[PDB]
């Protein structure tokens, strides 16, 4: 009955959408249009919707599509989405700014709900590409009305994740990479006011670059063609836009991909730039940015040109770290050309107006982060790092000027005079990022200044500088005098209003055992190139921190720490207990044994947990604790596993079905970990398990202290 | 002015590995009674004529929306497609009798080459039928009542029904995809034509049969369900319920080294079919409650482990499958009260599943009352 | 053109031989089993581009200027050209070596596809425009054409025709500066005219010779040598027909192409200059005989074309009467045979209503 009602609604919505499409043909007009469906005896024991202006239709259709979506869960059947997708393809054919957006969302939703049939996707795909092309002609008020929904629909249709290339028809992927490179040759991308649209184009471009199976979308040569069109568009748009960040990514990805192809070309030493002609054009763009910076002087807007130069240099440094070359080697942008750019940057800092350089300092701070990535790929020997560390502290230098550290630092003299003008423009968060890189600055260069600067950022009350210092402070202390003991100033500094500083200190503890080890070469990314766009933190940190630590057995020290850690493991926060669940298994790995002191700690924790559970009477805490006790038992191959299993049997032997179910899930988990038949793992622990069950039966006898219900209970236990 | 079909048909060979794809069909040489060699060449020439013919015609796939709705897709009648079909007819007809002979013995190489080529032809046929409704309707019309290529394809389906070797299993999954495209293309009156496929289907969904075949088979059964006469034709009324085997495959999955994704989509397809069935004594009714409990448990477990939005499409999938399964289950409770008794067998796990499911439900924005109320029925 | 996609996917353009355009895209069997599979995939990509047929819209309105009414410039066409290179050029190597027949069939099919692409696309010509050794497929084609005339094989006969036709059709649309490239064909073309070369190749030859007279660099080439001039080989083939088949409706075509060439050389403004006039006389007679015996006008369009060649021959001999004013000295030797034909055709030309007053004054001379 419900379905017949919904079907009448569907037929009415279809009549209205068809009226719209007939308006498009212009052959006839039904206005005022009253749908045949939903005529009822109640009206006259009717009044079907009446519309008289095309916009009235549009609104009726919006309402009807909303209704369809709301019922979508119950309405969707196998191939029900076919008709709905035809209706949606029509709705896209002519699209009112907002109904267009909602219909985008709707077809995307259906796509998710039942996958995408190959044939229907062609219908909608045609109109879709047409819309994309019209974007530039469209006024922002109209295109943007549905763009965001466009972006989400694209995400769903072109998800970075696996098989999203299967969803789309290969021809469609080629057409879209072809449609994208066309907008790029057009410059339409830069034209459209909304950044996220060109950003979605770049999204698709990357999706093609890295994820998609090579050639599935299109022929490899023509795909490289589209990539080159994209590069052409980007080179110009970057110089145009004040900020190239919303385009930096796609570029970086293309650069890495080109390097990948180049490496294979080389082997069955060429710069990663000279090898790729398209990357050579990118290098031309970067050189043009630098030249404009230097040549313009005051003319060029320091902010914009500096942002472009910083984007270029950041790409170069990113490739430096990520791209690896004595048969084969990869040249990189010269650090002396970097010094030229840096002379230009100093002249600009001087030229920018005090308020003007705040933007320039931001862009300069980004360029400095890129330079730091370069230093991480290859730590500059002494002087570049020196000058850098100096510049990063310039916002603090003019204030520091009268300090003992300024008296000692070698470059501090010139830095004092140079810092006043550039610092008042230096953004506080900008100088914070600078100290993040200043902390990164190695010890060899500006040693005195670097130590005193970590100490200062810890001393400074402001949170940004202190967090920057905290980041590299563990490494600093390691290098300063002792890898083993943290410094007291930082210890006091460890406590932070921001939870994130505490989680950083968790990672810092996890890193401190390595700190005892020879300090490993540090790279900001350190792996995992950043995409273009806290007790649980404590468990994460500990899992990594214990392995390096000699805690397998250690001592009272362990005992006490683990005591605190057990308190935490049973923490009021449900999510705290969870995701530490299994952190206890990682700890069993971290423990050298599951018996003795470790077993005693586990038993104490179980007693505390029984008390809390009686007090808690809360299902969520119980779920967390059950999963945790389980993971514990599963990880162990000895006595703890049967002890945890007996505690779990006690939990299972409770009136509540939920307790028994949780314990049973943990039992299945342990059996799996054991990797033996039900009867076999029974056999291993049969004596103790049945003995605990018999103790429970003696408790049940004390409870009895009628035979009918007693026997029913005993049989149910069996 | 789409020509999507033409691009699909003539392109890089659709078949991974073996390059036999319509293109070659058209260029296929004679070396590599009723099925005369010259008739083979002529089927190739016919598909080529259709290649050169489709583009010529101009057409509007659907005259009105209702009509295009019934088929669920608009097709522009390209005479070329009908010409295409004779080529598929010849290549599909080939090697069928040869397979029959291979089996009767207790000659294979020809059967093998022809079978690979025939799966190529099956995909091609999917495309060609998909684009032009006339080529379809031609096969579809019958005295009471099948196309000749349709009867040879029934033979092929018998091979699907039969115990499937590795290669034959992949071929069978291909056939099932063909069949779902067949159904969707078929008209309502042609669903009675589809009735014949039902007898083949029960063997098609078997523990031995591979997973993708089963996903496509659930889809085909769903397509069949819309027809009023077909809908009862599902369970055998205490004779083994046919649906019964599908849900059993999902409950315990033979072919365990298989993509988890396709598992999940098959299960979601059965969910969709159950909903569509709802709109339109058995051992199976008790049996169905078991697979769904297991599936909801899998999803709930996945959710408990997962934290934050579902980056993986798989996780978002569960979130959605969990809500849909909760909805189907709420009915697996309103529908039958005896339902709960046969459900008790899996109820131990199901009860644990329920609560965290309620949590995630209340959490999701896409979640609704109609979706959470469903869940409240199961857990209480 | 959308038809270009039709042509692409079409039963073997060449009559017979079992040729599949689908094999021009996907055929197992330069060699080494690598990058030729890739060429086939590239043909598939061109087919993909071809299908959509987005380019061939509204009669190629975008292109303008020279090559006006250009066959819709097609990106897909350029892509098909590479696989054709794996085909045509391979036999060219076999040709370089002192079996071949199997290669020749594929080569002929590839040449036919190349002809279609060149005719109907604005891209493969853009490849000709690229320039040398550029358009290397042209270098391969030129090698084949020169060798085709040299060696008389059953495969050689057709390949010559096809290469010539490709060259000619391309040179048609190209600019004058772009015809300075085709200049290289002029040297190789001399062998083609001789009877030993295929008659169908000799007809395409006459066509390309008319085209040459259209080109400024090709003209001088047509009468550059002190001996022969590199022209009059054509004058000699119409007069003496080296074909056993000797179908009447071929020699008329040759002479008519040549007569259009002569009228074109006139409009555009040796002992070889002398042969064209006597050959025109001979043709005026030949075209005259076919119509005279039946009487009245043409019951055949080709017969109407023979009549057109007749009228053009009288007018062209008049221009030739004004040309080398001392027409009579070189005419006398063939003068009897020419005088037999001229005045009766004068009567016939007066009979037709269409004959022009300018053609009429020409007629008046003789
Ligand atoms: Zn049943």
């Amino acid at each position: 009955i419900f379905g017949v009602l919904t079907k009448e609604l569907l037929q009415l919505f279809e009549d209205l959408v068809y009226l719209h499409r007939r308006n498009v043909m212009g052959h006839a007009v039904e206005w005022p249009v009253v749908m045949s469906r939903f005529l009822s005896q109640l009206d006259e024991h009717s009044a079907p919707l009446q519309l008289m202006s095309m916009q009235n239709l549009e609104f009726i259709e919006v309402t009807l599509l909303m209704v369809l979506t709301r019922i979508i869960a119950i309405v969707f059947f196998r191939r029900q989405e076919l008709l709905l997708w035809q209706i949606g393809c029509v709705l896209l054919e002519y699209g009112s700014p907002k109904i267009k957006s909602l219909a985008i969302s709707f077809l995307t939703e259906l796509f998710q709900l039942g996958g995408l049939p190959a044939q229907p996707a062609s219908t909608f795909f045609s109109s879709f590409l047409e819309l994309l092309k019209h974007l530039v002609e469209m006024d922002t008020d109209q295109l943007k009305l549905y763009e965001e929904p466009l972006s989400k629909l694209i995400k769903t249709l072109f998800p970075f994740e696996a098989e999203a290339y299967r969803n789309i028809e290969p021809v469609y992927l080629n057409m879209l990479l072809e449609k994208l490179c066309v907008m790029f040759e057009d410059g339409v991308l830069m034209r459209l006011k909304s950044d996220l649209l060109k950003a979605a184009l770049c999204h698709l471009l990357q999706y093609f670059l890295k994820f998609v199976p090579a050639g599935y979308e299109s022929a490899l040569q023509v795909r490289k063609v589209y990539v080159r069109n994209i590069c052409k568009a980007l080179l110009d748009v970057l110089g145009i836009e004040v900020d190239a960040e919303y385009l930096l990514g796609p570029l970086y990805a293309a650069l890495k991909m080109e390097s990948m192809e180049i490496i294979e070309e080389i082997q069955c030493h060429v710069d990663m730039n000279q090898k790729s002609i398209l990357w050579s054009a990118l290098k031309q763009k970067a050189e043009s940015l630098q030249i404009s910076l230097e040549y313009s002087g005051l003319k060029n807007p320091v902010i914009e040109m500096l942002e472009g130069i910083a984007v270029v240099l950041q790409l170069t440094a990113l490739c430096t770290v990520h791209c690896s070359h004595p048969s084969v080697v990869i040249t990189w942008m010269s650090l002396d050309f970097y010094t030229k750019v840096l002379k230009s940057c100093r002249s600009l800092l001087e030229s920018v107006q005090k308020l003007d350089l705040e933007a320039t300092i931001d862009k300069v701070v980004k360029i400095y982060d890129a330079l730091i990535y370069m230093q991480v790929n290859s730590s500059f020997e002494d002087h570049i790092l020196e000058d850098l560390c100096g510049m990063l502290s310039l916002p603090w230098i003019y204030s520091h000027s009268d300090d003992g550290c300024l008296k000692l630092t070698t470059f501090a003299a010139n830095l004092l005079t140079l810092s006043c003008r550039i610092s008042d423009s230096y953004s506080p968060q900008a100088q914070s990022r600078c100290v993040f890189l200043l902390t990164l600055f190695p010890r060899r260069i500006f040693l005195e200044w670097r130590t005193a600067v970590y100490n200062w950022a810890l001393q400074s009350s402001h949170e940004v500088i202190r967090a920057s210092c905290v980041s590299g402070f563990f490494i600093l202390l390691q290098q300063q005098n002792s890898c083993n003991r943290v410094p007291k100033i930082l210890i006091d500094k460890v406590k932070d209003d921001s939870d994130i500083v505490k989680k950083e200190f968790a990672s810092i503890l996890g890193q401190l055992v390595c700190t005892l080890h020879g300090m490993f070469y540090l790279t900001s990314s350190l792996t995992e190139p950043f995409s273009e766009h806290v007790k649980l933190a404590f468990i994460d940190n500990l899992h990594h921190l214990c392995k390096h630590l000699d805690f397998r057995e250690d001592e009272t020290d362990v005992k006490a720490v683990l005591g605190t850690l057990l308190n935490l493991m049973e923490d009021p926060d449900k999510d705290v207990r969870v995701a530490f669940s299994g952190n206890i298994k990682h700890i069993l790995e971290s423990l050298d044994s599951e018996d003795g002191f470790i077993k005693e700690l586990f038993v104490l924790r179980m007693k505390e947990a029984y008390t809390h559970a009686q007090i808690s009477r809360n299902n969520e805490l119980k779920d967390t604790l059950i999963l945790t006790t389980g993971d514990i038992g599963r990880a162990a191959k000895g006595d703890l596993v049967p002890f945890a299993l007996l505690h779990l049997l006690h939990c299972l032997l409770s009136k509540s079905a939920s307790v028994s179910g949780a314990a049973y899930t943990e039992i299945r988990a342990l059996v799996a970990a054991k990797s033996v038949k039900l009867q076999s793992f029974f056999s291993q622990y049969k004596k103790p398990i049945c003995q605990f069950l018999v103790e429970s039966l003696h408790s049940s006898q004390m409870t009895a202290l009628d035979v009918a219900h007693q026997r029913e209970m005993a049989l149910n236990t069996l | 002015q789409g020509s999507i079909l033409i691009n699909l048909l003539l392109k890089q060979p659709l078949i991974p590995g073996s390059s036999l794809s319509l293109c070659h069909l058209l260029s296929s040489s004679s070396e590599s009674g009723s099925f005369s060699l010259s008739a083979l060449r002529e089927a190739q020439n016919l598909a080529f004529t259709g290649l050169n013919l489709v583009a010529r015609n101009e057409c509007s796939r659907d005259g009105d929306p209702a009509e295009g709705g019934r088929r669920a897709f608009p097709l522009c009648q390209l005479p070329g497609a009908v010409h295409f079909l004779p080529l598929v007819q010849f290549f599909i007809g080939l090697h069928c009798q040869a397979l029959q002979d291979l089996a009767a013995a207790k000659p294979e190489d020809s059967v093998c080459i022809l079978e690979g080529f025939s799966v190529t032809a099956l995909s091609i046929l999917q495309h060609l039928v998909c684009h032009s409704g006339a080529v379809v309707s031609l096969l579809l019309s019958g005295v009471g009542g099948q196309h000749p290529l349709l009867k040879m394809l029934l033979h092929l389906l018998a091979f699907s029904s039969a115990a499937t070797g590795h290669l034959q299993a992949s071929v069978l999954t291909q056939c099932l995809k063909v069949l779902v495209k067949l159904a969707e293309n078929t008209s309502c009156d042609f669903l009675p034509r589809f009735q014949c496929v039902f007898q083949v289907l029960p063997k098609c969904l078997s523990p031995e049969t591979p997973l993708p075949s089963v996903l496509l088979a659930v889809e085909l059964l769903s397509l069949l369900a819309d027809h009023d006469q077909l809908a009862p034709q599902l369970c055998s009324h205490s004779e083994g319920c046919l649906l019964l085997l599908l849900y059993m495959y999902i409950t315990s999955r033979p072919d365990r080294v298989a993509l988890e994704t396709q598992w999940l989509q098959l299960e979601q397809e059965v969910v969709w079919l159950l909903a569509k069935l709802g709109v339109q004594n058995c051992q199976c009714n008790v049996e169905v409650v078991r697979a769904l409990t297991v599936m909801l448990h899998r999803q709930w477990l996945t959710v408990r482990r997962a934290g934050g939005p579902p980056r993986t499409d798989q996780q978002r999938r569960t979130v959605r499958c969990l809500r849909d399964t909760v909805l189907l289950l709420h009915g697996l409770s309103q529908k039958d009260k005896l339902f709960m008794m046969h459900c008790v067998e899996v109820l131990h796990q199901f009860d644990q599943v329920m609560p965290g499911v309620s949590m995630l439900i209340r959490g999701l924005p896409d979640v609704t009352d109609c979706e959470e109320a469903a869940l409240d029925d199961l857990c209480a």
